[PDB]
């Protein structure tokens, strides 16, 4: 990071949201 | 290594068709995996356009070969110890978003280094997780509607 930490946080947020949506 | 080969094919085809805007011609699971990826990969990019633009800006990718920071990002994503298909598809979809932007700056860019970078994190770091669920069948079934 800090840019790389922020990108990762964002991708994880969307990914878990998208997982939750289909799970 | 059929799993790696299959995974690279699916991911490359998606990234390439996203970047060029045209589909490729010429297994059954790979076809269905690609159809699923089109549907759900396009879906994740929706509502998240602003976030993807923001991430792309911060990534600051200099050229088609500049994949080290993206690889580091993807390893970091999984570093909480959690693995699921929503994260994986989001990583691939962001890869597509990046491949698109590479084509805009240089039309003859190979999307292949990016696709290899993603396939590598996926297959090498989640090998046994993928094998256990018959690979892409896990993906197909998870996103089955
Ligand atoms: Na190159
Ligand atoms: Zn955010
Ligand atoms: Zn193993
Ligand atoms: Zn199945």
């Amino acid at each position: 990071g800090r840019p790389e930490i922020w990108i990762a946080q964002e991708l994880r947020r969307i990914g878990d949201e998208f997982n939750a949506y289909y799970a | 290594d059929e799993l790696y080969r299959q995974s690279l094919e699916i991911i490359s085809r998606y990234l390439r068709e996203q970047a060029t805007g045209a589909k490729d011609t010429k297994g059954a699971t790979s076809r269905k995996a690609l159809e699923t990826l089109r549907r759900v990969g396009d879906g994740v990019q929706r509502n998240h356009e602003t976030a993807f633009q923001g991430m792309l800006r911060k990534l600051d990718i200099k050229n088609e070969d500049d994949v080290k920071s993206l690889s580091r990002v993807m390893i970091h994503v999984f570093s909480d110890g959690v693995t699921n298909w929503g994260r994986i598809v989001t990583l691939i979809s962001f890869g597509a978003f990046v491949a698109k932007h590479l084509k805009t700056i240089n039309q003859e860019s190979c999307i292949e280094p990016l696709a290899e970078s993603i396939t590598d994190v996926l297959v090498r770091t989640k090998r046994d997780w993928l094998v256990k669920q018959r690979g892409w069948d896990g993906f197909v079934e998870f996103f089955h509607v």
